[PDB]
């Protein structure tokens, strides 16, 4: 048994024209969401963005949709980002780590995106009927006969 | 850009 499904990744970023009170140059939006008309809501329990250190609270949690962050800063960094399951086994979680990047003045805004597939081997029974209504796929191997003689 | 690191 396997069970094969799909998450999105992505942010988008814009470059003010007059800077925040704090200096911040840039605003911006990070989110994970499922792939068109699947709702990850249904094998994902929340999504922890662990922002960085210069943040207020930097560890972000979204229990429901929408999983995103807005925020306002100066610079880019990197993204830890936690996507928890609705799984009583391992695995409960899957982490990424995600370029949170800004444009430069003179290029178009930010709007960056990512797919990843996730592959979980011989989920139970619950965890694979969230994942199937998700836009998952189970495989399942079979006794395999030839079609000729020999 | 400038970054930020950990």
């Amino acid at each position: 048994c396997t069970v094969q499904v799909r998450l999105e990744l992505g942010h988008r970023a814009q470059l003010r024209k007059k800077p925040t009170t704090e200096g911040f140059t840039h605003d911006w939006m990070v989110f994970v969401r499922g792939p068109e008309q699947c709702d990850i809501q249904h094998f994902v329990e929340k999504v922890v963005f662990w922002l960085h250190d210069s943040f207020p609270k930097p560890r972000r949690v979204c229990k429901e949709p929408p999983y995103k962050v807005e925020e306002s800063g100066y610079a880019g960094f990197i993204m830890p980002i936690e996507v928890h399951f609705k799984n009583k086994e391992e695995p409960r979680k899957v982490c990424f780590t995600y370029d949170l990047f800004l444009n430069l003045e003179g290029n178009p805004p930010v709007n960056h995106l990512r797919c990843e597939k996730l592959t979980f081997n011989n989920p139970t029974t619950e965890f694979r009927y969230k994942l199937l209504r998700a836009g998952g796929v189970m495989v399942m191997p079979e006794g395999a006969h030839h079609h000729h003689h020999h | 850009a400038a970054r930020k690191s950990a």
